[PDB]
């Protein structure tokens, strides 16, 4: 009997941190979401897990939020959890904003996340985050980017990611389809032509959808970031393949 | 495998057995107490048990002068409801100061009733093992009767009992009130329903009382006093013929 | 202004005028300078307004929670609860204070806390800016121990020259007789104690 | 039993927080409460059943005023709710009211209810409260709302749906008779009627406590000469208001 | 059971048994006895004398509070002197405030509350003793016995220890062929017998009486020691009806 | 030597028929010496204006604690925050600073997207809020202003001749304060389009 | 008070400060250094308070270069200018606030652009084509308001800058002990010792 | 500021101007001395402007807070112990004197706190910069028990006395009746005897008269 999972301050004779990969599995049991990078967007795409009749769901949201006007965050496991990050993610960022007056750097924001969630993996009388989270947005530094983050504190950069439900199934479809210069109008293609797959439901309702995408050009010679409504949903839905 | 040694542990059926076991210790007392009110008074009845040939009687009793207009009776350990007692007993005090008039009967019950909640969620420390019953004759609802208890309840009363024998004092109560069709006595003074108790007790406990083997308190017209030693005699002696 | 508490037969009886003044404006001419802390325990406020006020809130409150368990209090515990404030704060407190009270065994006793915390046990006192000229009658006429009304007819005097000479007292009389009765409340309007 | 379920700061193998789930657990037991939203009005009830007639159940309000345009309910620990309520309230102006010279839109409101919620949970040494709200009011920019706050400190915005011992059927009730049309006065009816099966004890005037959010009464306020102050929008309705509604079903 | 291990939890049956066994510890202990005459009080305890190394006339186990307050307990010496330096703070501070020395009645519920509140915290032992004390206010004497749980009495005269029944039984007697105030000097007389008859229960160990009393005539209004003649005389006036 | 008139400056706005105008120099100097002609004193966020006089020091620190804080509003509420939540938010954070102010005078000037009604308002140092249907004035040139407004003004002006009552207002106060001046621009702020315009004044 | 002189041209800004230090009666040094590089494109120069003056432009320096290396990317004059203005700012409300004027001149390499932003002790910043600190102004801003052009050439500023000196000494009661060039832009920072090896 | 209040038979009466000052230039030419601590309960704000209007806001806050959880209509002399316990915990550096006026259930309440805590009462009060013009107005036409008409005549013929005699008061009267048993009205400006004549031309200019050198449209959203 006897083992070394009780807490985050005890190392496993082995040096494993139990109680942080337990959290980490947490988020096998989360809906699934994803992000895509494009040669001049990002795409976010998430599908509602909880479910009844009387849920009201076209208003209010769940999966995706705006941390800064230029980035944005797919969420994944528990929901509390979420917001006590997201909002010191957005407090930080105006920091940021109020002393360089200037933006805040994507990368330097996710870091600054993943390192207060590293801090909750070390110190006893804690409980590390339940989260897992997709970054997309767009600095000056280097242009579009896309990263993840998870319970552990560590956060990577990626092409395409998903995270949540059935990650290996959307990962591995990813992988085989993605042309390295993918226009934005195609990963939002293939969001669903990943999403659908690795569903469940007779069919993939839009009701059960979020989208959301950071565009830019010479135009405005700035970011615009669309957090698609139910209706462009249900519409770019049929475009593709659902009657 | 111990839930029911900390106050703070669910039971996989949310129970919190600590604030349950709690109760029992207000019923080793062995005292039982019943409250009725009056049409401009109200009285709280109690027995005075004293088994020791030694202890002088003057310092043994479970009913103090919060205000001087409100009095409570406690179902549970000297110890404990000494300490109650003087928690309340304060809470008055500055509740006036900070407020420019007198704290009603409701109210005081409502901040032991929330001070005994937050006592136990906490855990700051062991809820008291002492039920506590507030009378008094509020000037905007005179007959007022509230109890509160160690899990952090309370309500109002038209007329309550306390001690190893709620049902009997309660449905011999209720029976009597079942017919009156009202809720509360008739009387145009005190001393007729202190009579009135008495009388409406020993009914449900199958006893007779001296003046030493109860103990009575009553509110009046803003006055709350408690009954003498040799005037509790009395009332006894008045009621044992107009029977 | 013009505050006192006498000592006599029964108990005692504590009275000063209403007049109030700020500058040479009178803000309030109808004061009750004669505060209660305790059914047999009042005092008469001097010096400072918004001060003095809230001393005696507080001292009220103490006793209000002493009684609540250590029964009713004494005469002399009341003026103590008076110093202890006047006293630790002498720095950021004007406060003028005589404190009055009867008590059964002991009869009716007279305390003033004058500036300072300094704390004195009288046969009376009398402070308030007028008082300064009532130092002549108040000791050459008081006999020990009058009456009811042997006496409310000292306090009717004391304070009319108080008021005659002091503009920054004046008023209505106000009296406060603390007795085995109790308390009962006593005016006696301009026209009165000026006609003397 | 696991070895995992005893501690707020502990993942079970698969990442299920264990206290949480007992916590729920009272509430899942608690009476039986409802809230229906409408097209002009929404509606929150629940149940109320007596230890004894011997006590006033009259001075023990179930359903609770926050904001003179929000109000909510409860299904679970009874004593919870009571001081959760008036920590709501004050957080209600010393996080919003005292900061914007205005009170707070529904959404906000029971997001700053689902904080205090929060801190119950991240951290030993204290438990979760072991209550279920039901939050409803209305504010100019997002017109009427419906939302549900558990002691995980989630929350989640519904048109309809009960919480409770008897919730498996009446959300199941609910769920066939509710329409986007819905007139206020509807919703009072389909509630009461759902409010029914999930009793055994009686259907009198006072075993029923059913408040809802609708219109302004220019009368409750107290004073008149303002233009805009114009009124509440939150009317608990009284014993009487009720067996009326019962008599005609 | 699993129930006397901690101190602040609660038998299934609202049991407290760390503060019970606090109690056997008590029960154990020597024996001290409270006398209440007329006007004031008088106490006596009973000092063990293990070997002849031992200077007599030192090493007092009676100790006055303020300069009226007698006071005397039984168990946990060092505990003992404990209880009582709160006590004499608690004093002080009174004194220092109102002007007038503490009242007896008053300065018990200081004592009490404080016992108290070693039973609600499970960081903290309950006190290992059994005090009785008292002394002469204004309202004349009084005589108090506060014990382990914090619960306490007014007494006509007690005692506590491991030989106590008899000088209960031995005690309850005096009152029944006395009832109306015993006397002043006779009580210590009386005083000196009720340890002897009670010592029995050492009898092989030679033992040292100690007496001090408190009485508006005899003393003035102050706690004395009961030194020189009187305290022979009262032990002769024992030792001779010993036989 | 007051701390509200070492750098000087001037700003006022106006109602007309469903619009606003708000203007203000663009002078900052240290005491006599003039150092910028470019500083300026009007700032929006969203559909709200807010302009600001006084200590230039605390100018620029309360446009950055406003931005900052209505960037969290929208945020969390989804929308924009309104002319009159947002007057009521710039009060409360002028007086949590009582006893050591920022030494100020802000003026907010907005129109109402729900209601569509044209709003304008002032506030001393502390906080004191202050609406009026017709104009707000506050600088250096405070009372020239007070004189200009008090008979130019007129209710309901077309947005057209509402620019030209306002900049002469403004126009000509600063040319009566030693303190104001180097330039201007106005605002004529309606439902929709919101047209900016520099003046061309003496340069002295 | 001490020179402190800035001025932006074509590509790139030229910042001028007296070399003197004066202790009262004495001049204990005609050779000081009033510059400071924050990081390999941004330069400030201060004047002010005895002891607060370099405490506080190290401090500065400190921050950036931390910031650098983490970041491995160079923060800009635009966002360094405004962090200094944030510190200034506190500092006035603060037990004892620094008295420290400054100019940052950098070059911007993302724009191509030279900056130069002007700052004084109580957090009050402006971003100018020239600036001074001080008493310094009212002497040469007239001569510059006469000849600058900003198409001018790094050479031309000099040569403008040499008569703004050349009338502080003819007009000034101190004798600032002369003056050190340094210039800022696409290459770094450089110092002209031929301003002062003239 | 000119502020008085005055009780009759069933209720209160207080009336205040709207002129705010500042040396001696007008701020507000209609301004609002009169607030709400509650429904029923009503204070008159004179001296220290930010100071009155953020205290009532305040104290006001918490009494609906503490009616809220007491079950029971807010008292009067509450709102008075609060208030001045504040104002004294602040030596006078919160300059905010003012009238406070209400009905609970238990009577009709007048009390007037001054800056430092200090708080007196009697049947009518005024405080002010013309605090001695309206108390020659009421020391000469008081008697006990006033219609509710003769006590709104005689408060709002107070207010104007200070108007016209006092230079740092003017403009129009405010007033807040508060009745027994009944709802409160609040009457902004039951008066309005000063209204500036019309003017003697038209000052506006013909359009192009001011001088641009740049125009453009900026933007707002994203």
């Amino acid at each position: 009997s006897r083992r070394y999972d009780s807490r985050t301050t005890i190392f496993s004779p082995e040096g494993r941190l139990y109680q942080v990969e337990y959290a980490l599995e947490s988020i096998s049991h989360a809906g699934t979401a994803i992000g895509i990078m494009a040669s001049d967007g990002i795409v976010l795409a998430a599908e509602r897990k909880v479910t009844s009749t009387l849920l009201e769901q076209d208003t209010s949201t769940e999966k995706l939020y705006k941390l800064n006007d230029k980035i944005a965050v797919a969420v994944a496991g528990l929901t509390a959890d979420a917001e006590i990050l997201i909002n010191t993610a957005r407090i930080h960022a105006q920091n940021y904003l109020k002393t360089y007056n200037e933006d805040i750097p994507v990368e330097i924001l996710v870091r600054r996340l993943s390192d207060i969630k590293q801090g909750y993996t070390q110190h006893g009388g804690l409980r590390p985050f339940g989260v897992s989270f997709i970054y997309a947005g767009y600095d000056d530094r280097y242009g579009y980017q896309l990263y993840t983050s998870n319970p552990s504190g560590n956060y990577t950069g990626w092409k395409a990611i998903s995270v949540g439900a059935n990650t290996s199934a959307a990962q591995t479809l990813l992988q085989m389809d993605y042309k390295d210069d993918m226009k934005v109008d195609d990963a939002i293609e293939l969001a669903l032509k990943t999403l659908s797959k690795t569903t469940d439901s007779s069919a993939l309702t839009y009701d059960r959808l979020e989208f959301a995408t950071i565009r830019k050009g010479a135009n405005d010679g700035e970011v615009y970031q669309k957090i698609f409504k139910p209706q462009e949903i249900k519409d770019i839905l049929v475009k593709t393949g659902i009657t | 495998a111990g839930y029911d040694r900390h106050i703070t542990i669910f039971s996989p059926e949310g129970r919190l057995y600590q604030v349950e076991y709690a109760f029992k210790a207000t019923n080793q007392t062995n005292i039982n107490s019943l409250a009725v009110r009056g049409k401009d008074c109200t009285v709280v009845i109690s027995q005075k048990k004293v088994p020791d040939k030694l202890l002088d009687p003057t310092t043994v009793s479970y009913i103090f002068c919060i205000s001087r207009t409100i009095g409570m009776v406690v179902n549970g350990p000297i110890p404990d409801a000494r300490n109650a007692a003087l928690r309340a007993k304060a809470e008055a005090a500055e509740f006036r100061y900070k407020y420019g008039y007198d704290m009603p009967c409701d109210v005081l019950a409502k901040r032991m009733a929330n001070l005994s909640q937050i006592y136990t969620q906490r855990a700051y420390m062991r809820p008291l093992g002492v039920i506590l019953t507030f009378v008094s004759v509020d000037e905007e609802l005179g007959p007022s009767i509230y109890k509160t208890d160690p899990a952090g309840y309370y309500v109002g009363y038209k007329a309550t009992a306390t001690g190893p024998k709620q049902q009997e004092i309660t449905t011999n109560l209720e029976n009597h009130f079942k017919k009156s069709k009202i809720d509360h006595i008739n009387e145009e003074s005190w001393e007729k329903v202190v009579e009135f108790a008495i009388t409406h007790m020993i009914d449900a406990l199958g006893t007779e009382f001296s003046k030493n083997d109860l103990e009575v308190g009553v509110a009046t017209k803003d006055k709350f006093f408690t009954l003498s030693a040799e005037n509790i005699e009395e009332r006894l002696v008045a009621i044992a013929e107009q029977d | 202004t013009s505050i006192m508490a006498v000592t006599f037969k029964d108990g005692v009886i504590l009275g000063a005028d209403s007049r109030t003044t700020t500058g040479a404006y009178i803000a309030n001419r109808v004061t009750d300078k004669l505060t209660r802390v305790h059914d047999k325990i009042w005092c008469c406020r001097s010096g400072s307004a918004a001060d003095t006020q809230a001393i005696a809130d507080i001292v009220q409150y103490h006793l209000e929670l002493y009684t609540s368990q250590y029964g009713t209090p004494s005469t002399e515990t009341a003026a103590s609860v008076f110093k202890e404030l006047c006293y630790e704060n002498k720095d950021n407190l004007t406060a003028g204070i005589i404190v009055a009270g009867y008590d059964d065994k002991n009869k009716g006793e007279v305390y003033t806390i004058p500036l300072g915390g300094s704390v004195h046990k009288l046969p009376y006192a009398i402070a308030g800016s007028g008082s300064t000229f009532i130092y002549g009658y108040c000791d050459k006429n008081f006999r020990e121990n009058m009456s009811k009304e042997e006496t409310v007819d000292f306090i009717k005097h004391s304070l009319s020259q108080a008021i005659k000479w002091d503009g920054s007292s004046g008023g209505v009389i106000r009296m406060v007789v603390l007795t085995a009765a109790g308390v009962e409340r006593l005016i006696f309007y301009p026209d009165e104690y000026e006609q003397l | 039993t696991d070895r995992y379920s005893f501690s707020l700061t502990t993942f079970s193998p698969s990442g299920k927080l264990g206290q949480i789930d007992y916590a729920l657990t009272a509430v899942k037991q608690g009476v039986t409460s409802l809230g229906i939203k409408a097209t002009n009005g929404v509606v929150i009830a629940t149940e109320k059943k007596s230890s004894s007639p011997l006590a006033m159940s009259e001075t023990l309000s179930k359903v609770s005023l926050l904001t003179p345009d929000i109000g909510a309910v409860y299904s679970g620990m009874g004593p919870d709710y009571r001081v959760l309520v008036d920590k709501s309230r004050k957080v209600a102006h010393t996080s919003y009211k005292r900061i914007y010279g205005e009170y707070p839109p529904t959404k906000l409101l029971v997001s700053e209810v689902a904080k205090i919620m929060q801190e119950a949970t991240q951290s030993g040494g204290v438990r979760p409260f072991g209550v279920s709200l039901l939050i409803a009011g209305h504010d100019e920019f997002n017109g009427f709302s419906l939302y549900q706050v558990d002691p995980s400190g989630s929350y989640f915005p519904w048109k309809a749906t009960a919480i409770g011992k008897g919730s498996v059927a009446a959300k199941t009730f609910l769920e066939k008779r509710w329409n986007d049309e819905l007139e206020l006065e509807d919703a009072i009816h389909i509630a009461l009627l759902t409010l029914k099966e999930s009793v055994e004890g009686e259907f009198n005037g006072d075993t029923i406590e059913l408040a809802i959010i609708g219109d302004e009464n220019p009368d409750l306020l107290g004073y008149t000469g303002i233009p805009t102050d114009k009124g509440p929008r939150f009317r608990k309705l009284t014993s009487q208001e009720i067996n009326d509604r019962l008599e005609a079903l | 059971t699993g129930y006397d291990l901690s101190n602040s939890v609660f038998s299934p049956d609202g049991r407290n048994f760390q503060v019970e066994y606090a109690v056997k510890a008590v029960e154990n202990g020597t024996t001290s006895i409270g006398i209440k005459c007329n006007d004031g009080v008088v106490f006596a305890v009973e000092k063990l004398i293990t070997s002849k190394l031992l200077v007599p006339q030192k090493n007092v186990k009676i100790q006055v509070v303020d300069r009226h307050i007698g006071c005397v307990y039984s168990g946990l010496i060092p505990d003992g002197r404990h209880l009582v330096n709160r006590g004499r703070e608690e004093a002080a501070s009174f004194k220092k405030l109102y002007k007038t020395p503490i009242p007896i009645p008053a300065f018990a519920d200081r004592l009490g509350q404080y016992v108290q509140a070693h039973t609600l915290y499970n960081s903290v032992r309950p006190f290992g003793v059994s005090t009785i004390f008292g002394g002469v206010d204004k309202n004349g004497a009084h005589l108090y016995m506060l014990e382990p749980s914090g619960s306490y009495w007014g007494y006509k005269g007690a005692a506590t220890g491991k030989g106590r029944q008899s000088a209960k039984a031995e005690l309850e007697k005096l009152v029944d062929h006395h009832p109306e105030g015993l006397s002043a000097r006779e009580a210590v007389k009386q005083a000196a017998k009720i340890i002897y008859l009670a010592h029995e229960d050492n009898k092989e160990k030679d033992f040292e009486l100690e007496i001090s009393w408190c009485s508006l005539s005899e003393t003035n209004g102050l706690h004395k020691f009961v030194k020189g003649d009187l305290l022979q005389e009262a032990i002769d006036f024992a030792q001779k009806e010993i036989n | 030597s007051d701390p509200s008139s070492i750098n000087g400056g001037i700003v006022v706005a106006m109602t007309g028929k469903d619009c606003v105008a708000i203007a203000c120099d663009l002078r900052l100097g240290s005491q006599s010496l003039g150092v910028s002609n470019k500083f300026e004193k009007i700032f929006h966020y969203g559909h709200v204006f807010l302009g600001i006089t006084g200590l230039a020091t605390d100018v620029t620190t309360l446009n950055e604690m406003f931005r900052y804080k209505t960037n969290l509003y929208k945020l969390k509420e989804e929308r924009a925050i309104e002319p009159e939540t947002f007057t009521q938010l710039v009060s409360s954070s002028l007086y949590e600073r009582r006893f050591g102010p920022y030494f100020v005078g802000p003026v907010v000037a907005g129109i109402n997207s729900k209601s569509g009604k044209p709003f304008i308002a002032g506030f001393d140092l502390i906080g004191c809020i202050d609406e009026a249907k017709d104009f707000i004035v506050s600088g250096t040139a405070s009372d020239q202003l007070f004189g200009m407004c008090e008979s130019l003004y007129e209710p309901n002006l077309e947005p057209e001749d509402l620019f030209e009552t306002i900049s002469q207002a403004l126009l000509n106060a600063a040319d009566r304060d030693a303190l104001s001046g180097w330039g201007a621009v106005v605002y004529i702020i309606k439902k929709d389009e919101v047209v900016k315009r520099y003046l061309k004044m003496r340069q002295d | 008070m001490d020179i402190i002189l800035g001025i932006r041209v074509q590509d790139s800004v030229i910042l001028a400060s007296s070399k003197a230090v004066t202790r009262g009666i004495s001049v204990l040094k005609d050779s000081d250094d009033k510059t400071r590089q924050l990081s390999p494109h941004t330069l400030m120069s201060f004047a002010g308070e005895a002891g607060d003056t370099v405490q506080f432009a190290e401090y500065i320096q400190a921050n950036i270069q931390l910031y650098s290396i983490r970041e491995d990317y160079e923060l800009s004059p635009q966002a360094v200018s405004s962090f200094v203005r944030q510190e200034l700012a506190k500092s006035i409300r603060s037990r004892r606030p620094y008295q420290v004027n400054v100019l940052i001149g950098g070059y911007d390499k993302k724009k191509n652009k030279p900056e130069l932003y002007q700052i004084d002790y109580l957090g009050t910043k402006v971003e100018l084509p020239y600036g001074a600190h001080g008493y310094s102004g009212f002497y040469t801003f007239s001569l510059l308001d006469h000849h600058y052009r900003p198409d001018m050439t790094t050479e031309e500023g000099l040569d403008l800058l040499k008569l703004c000196v050349q009338e502080l000494e003819k007009r000034m009661p101190m004798d600032f002990k002369g003056v050190i060039v340094k210039i800022v832009d696409k290459d770094g920072i450089r110092q002209v010792d031929d301003f002062q090896a003239q | 500021t000119t502020i008085v209040g005055v009780k009759f038979n069933n209720g209160v009466v207080i009336a205040a101007d709207t002129r705010s000052t500042q040396g001696p230039i007008v701020a507000d030419k209609n301004c609002a001395k009169l607030h709400r601590i509650s429904p029923k309960i009503w204070c008159a704000g004179a001296g220290t402007a930010a100071d009155t209007e953020a205290v009532t806001q305040l104290i006001g806050s918490n009494i609906e807070l503490h009616s809220l959880y007491t079950s029971r209509e807010p008292r009067v002399v509450s709102a008075l112990q609060m208030l001045k316990q504040h104002l004294f915990k602040y030596q006078g550096h919160i300059g905010a004197y003012l009238i406070v006026a209400g009905v609970d259930p238990t009577g009709s309440h007048l009390f007037s706190i001054h800056a430092h805590g200090s708080t007196d009462v009697g049947y009518y009060l005024s405080l002010g910069s013309g605090s001695l013009a309206a108390m020659a107005v009421l020391e000469s036409h008081w008697k006990q028990d006033l219609t509710k008409e003769e006590a709104i005549k005689l408060a709002s013929d107070a207010i104007q006395a200070g108007i016209w005699n006092d230079l740092g008061s003017g403009s129009n009267v405010d007033v807040c009746v508060m009745e027994i048993g009944k709802d409160a009205e609040y009457l902004r400006n039951y008066l309005t005897p000063n209204v500036r004549e019309e003017k003697q031309k038209s000052y506006k200019f013909p359009r192009g008269t001011t001088a641009v050198l740049k125009e453009s449209i900026v933007n707002i959203c994203d």
